[PDB]
Formats: structure tokens, C-alpha cells, sequence
């Protein structure tokens, strides 16, 4: 969840907002170790319930999200349903555990490609065009993350937009991401420079992957 | 002496506007068939399966014409080569259908078949069904027969399945055409066409458009 003012400005300038609970357990093995564990349901529920209690009056908020990269566990399903009961007015999405689980109203993959399948076991990333028509699938598809804009990037961005406009159920996506997470350091002369992972003695680090 | 007056054009021609040579004549086989007064007038074969196709039921509905008699029977027997795998015999008189009763002139035979050899284009396993119309005490009135392929065609969850497996149709449209004989078909040409299709990895054909 964002600084309360963010929503106010989105209400007034006009932007559609995905409001997202503060839950990410990426580093767990497997990803859903905590989110499938009922002992972690109370801590997760407060991260979802208190967000909704806070932001439910903002028109700019159109979709609720259960969090980020935490696999898919029973706690997601429980909290999915909680929001659906309390607020029928907004869809719920969640990308974890394959982007098309029972905890999501929207097929919301990250970095699924336009035409090329990535058939990872258990959590494949299908071609977004293919994903739509998988036997029994009916939901819309909006990429929660796509076109990873790291350094000299956004190659093939136009391939996405051609597909979005041609397919009714391909309804776009959210680029990853808006602003580089570089920090300011100063040299011996007081001259500012842009720093990334490791420049603060922080170790282990992931270098420029913050940008 | 037979006399046949064939018209090139009729109101039927309004429903025969296929993209092809427009011809006319007696272009398929003519024949004479002798059926007894008491006769098999129709018969339908169905095959249904359990979930993994390890059990089937062959269901044959047989219709008669002629005078109804208590001594009348139908036997449907199922043959795999020279081995009889299944058989059933019953008098005429189907189950009750509505307030007025049932079909006294029909009977349905149900034969159990364990581990049936399934039909497909990959392996065209066939059985032989023989439909005998006869007296209870053993006099055959007549027999009809057909080739039976055990297979299930269904659409499930958006997929066309044959025997539980999604098909991939390597098909072709095929008109009935011969450069010398026009629209008259013969065995040799037919067999030739099929051998070339299968040799070229086709598994399906569409009867375009008749
Ligand atoms: O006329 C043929 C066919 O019957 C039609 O459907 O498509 C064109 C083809 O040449
Ligand atoms: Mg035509
Ligand atoms: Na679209
Ligand atoms: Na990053």
C-alpha cells in the first residue's frame, strides 16, 4: 500500500490503480512455504484486510491485489474470498503460483511473451495469445509486469501493443517499472553520483538489478 | 424392362450448387435386393465406454417389418476375426417409451466387451457385428452385418477427443472426380486415393460436399 496521498492524486488526475497488500515472500523455498502455512494466515490477513479498510473509498482503486511473488497457498484463496465478500465492487488479482490460479479474477502473468511459450514446470509462462484460449479458460489477461525496462531495453514493446489491440481479452499490462532505484552518493569533491547494489558495502547484493 | 427418365435440372439443383463440373446421369451403382417378407428394416450400432476404455457396451437397436410373432428373435453376435467375443439374443418388444407403450417391432441388444480393441486412423481395429433375424427354435430368416469400430467421439472442455485423446486433424477435402469417367467412382481409384493420403500423412477426409 502506498502513501495515502498517492490515491488522492490518482482520484483527481485520473489513473486506474492496482492497490496491493504488503506481502512478498520471494526468498522462501518453495515460494509458498509461508503462504500455504495456516500459522501465517493471521499476519497475512491483516496485511490485506487493513489495506481494504483504508483504501476502499478511493475511486482510482479499481483492482485489489493479494501481494507479490509468494507462490500460491491456501491463505491466498482464503483472503481472495474475504475481499470478494467485503467488496464486490472491484476484481481481485494475484500472479503467484502460475498467474491463473483460483486466487485471481484476472490472468496476470509477469513477462509472459507475445508469441513465445516459456513452459517452466508447474508455473509455465504461456504466450499471452495462447494462454487466453487454453481449454476452459475464459478470464481476461492483463500482465501485472512486462517489458522489463532495465538499462537499454523495451525491445519488442510494439509486439505487445499490436497483440493488445488485436485481441479483445488481452487488455494490456503494467510495464516494469517506472523509476530506477539508484541512490545518491558523493565523491571526495562533493560531486553527486548514482549508486546501485553494493555501493554501500551492502553484501550480498544484486548490483544494478534495482534499476 | 426398366425405363428411367433422368432430368438434368430439377428443383433439387437449387441445393446442388457445389463448385464442380455440372453433370447428369445414372452415375452410381444400380442393384436388385431380395428381402424376406419378415425382415430387418433398420439397425443401429453404438459403443459406449467406462472412463479408461477398459470396458465397452455394444448396443444394437434392430427394427423389423412384417407380421409380429412371439417366436421371432434377433441375435447380435460380435466377431474379432474368427473368434466370437460376444452374443445376445432377445424377442421383439422394446422398453416402454410413453403412455401408449413401446415399439413392438424393435429390440435392443446389449453386449458386454472387456478390453475392446479400439478403432482409430492410427490403428483401424474392427470387429464384425452380425444381426440375425430368426425363429426361437433356430431358423434363420435373414442376416445383416457391419464392421464395428470401438471408439468414442466427444467434445470436452473445448477439445475434440477421440478415445479420450485430443485429435490433430491432418485432413483434406476430396471430391468424387475421375478425368475420364467424370463423377463415377470405382474401387481402384478410391483405393489409390486412400493409399496416397496415408502415405502423405493425412488421417482425415471431408466428403466435400455430398
Ligand atoms: O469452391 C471450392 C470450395 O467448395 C469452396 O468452399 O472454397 C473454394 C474452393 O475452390
Ligand atoms: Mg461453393
Ligand atoms: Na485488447
Ligand atoms: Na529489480
Amino acid at each position: 500500500p502506498n502513501h495515502p496521498l498517492w490515491y488522492t492524486l490518482c482520484d483527481r488526475y485520473g489513473l486506474y490503480v492496482v492497490d496491493e497488500a504488503n506481502i512478498e515472500t520471494h526468498g522462501m523455498v518453495p515460494m509458498n512455504r509461508l503462504t500455504d502455512d495456516p500459522r501465517w494466515l493471521p499476519a497475512m490477513s491483516e496485511r490485506v484486510t487493513r489495506m481494504v479498510q483504508r483504501d476502499r473509498n478511493h475511486p482510482s482503486v479499481i483492482i485489489w491485489s493479494l501481494g507479490s511473488e509468494s507462490g500460491h497457498g491456501a491463505n491466498h484463496d482464503a483472503l481472495y474470498r474475504w475481499i470478494k465478500s467485503v467488496d464486490p465492487s472491484r476484481p481481485v488479482q494475484y500472479e503467484g503460483g502460475g498467474a491463473d490460479t483460483t486466487a485471481t479474477d484476472i490472468i496476470c502473468p509477469m513477462y509472459a511473451r507475445v508469441d513465445e511459450d516459456q513452459p517452466f514446470p508447474a508455473v509455465p509462462k504461456w504466450s499471452i495469445k495462447k494462454w487466453l484460449s487454453l481449454p476452459g479458460e475464459t478470464r481476461p489477461l492483463i500482465l501485472c509486469e512486462y517489458a522489463h525496462a532495465m538499462g537499454n531495453s523495451l525491445g519488442g514493446f510494439a509486439k505487445y501493443w499490436q497483440a493488445f489491440r488485436q485481441y479483445p481479452r488481452l487488455q494490456g499490462g503494467f510495464v516494469w517499472d517506472w523509476v530506477d532505484q539508484s541512490l545518491i552518493k558523493y565523491d571526495e569533491n562533493g560531486n553527486p553520483w548514482s549508486a546501485y547494489g553494493g555501493d554501500f558495502g551492502d553484501t550480498p547484493n544484486d548490483r544494478q538489478f534495482c534499476m | 424392362r426398366l425405363a428411367v427418365m433422368v432430368l438434368r435440372w430439377s428443383d433439387g439443383s437449387y441445393l446442388e450448387d457445389q463448385d464442380m463440373w455440372r453433370m447428369s446421369g445414372i452415375f452410381r451403382d444400380v442393384s436388385l435386393l431380395h428381402k424376406p417378407t419378415t425382415q430387418i428394416s433398420d439397425f443401429h450400432v453404438a459403443t459406449r465406454f467406462n472412463d479408461d476404455f477398459s470396458r465397452a457396451v455394444l448396443e444394437a437397436e434392430v427394427q423389423m417389418c412384417g407380421e409380429l410373432r412371439d417366436y421371432l428373435r434377433v441375435t447380435v453376435s460380435l466377431w474379432q476375426g474368427e473368434t466370437q467375443v460376444a452374443s445376445g439374443t432377445a424377442p421383439f418388444g422394446g422398453e416402454i417409451i410413453d403412455e401408449r407403450g413401446g415399439y413392438a417391432d424393435r429390440v435392443t441388444l446389449r453386449l458386454n466387451v472387456e478390453n475392446p480393441k479400439l478403432w482409430s486412423a492410427e490403428i483401424p481395429n474392427l470387429y464384425r457385428a452380425v444381426v440375425e433375424l430368426h425363429t426361437a427354435d433356430g431358423t434363420l430368416i435373414e442376416a445383416e452385418a457391419c464392421d464395428v469400430g470401438f471408439r468414442e467421439v466427444r467434445i470436452e472442455n473445448g477439445l475434440l477427443l477421440l478415445n479420450g485423446k485430443p485429435l490433430l486433424i491432418r485432413g483434406v477435402n476430396r471430391h468424387e472426380h475421375h478425368p475420364l469417367h467424370g463423377q463415377v467412382m470405382d474401387e481402384q481409384t478410391m483405393v489409390q486415393d486412400i493409399l496416397l493420403m496415408k502415405q502423405n500423412n493425412f488421417n482425415a477426409v471431408r466428403c466435400s460436399h455430398y
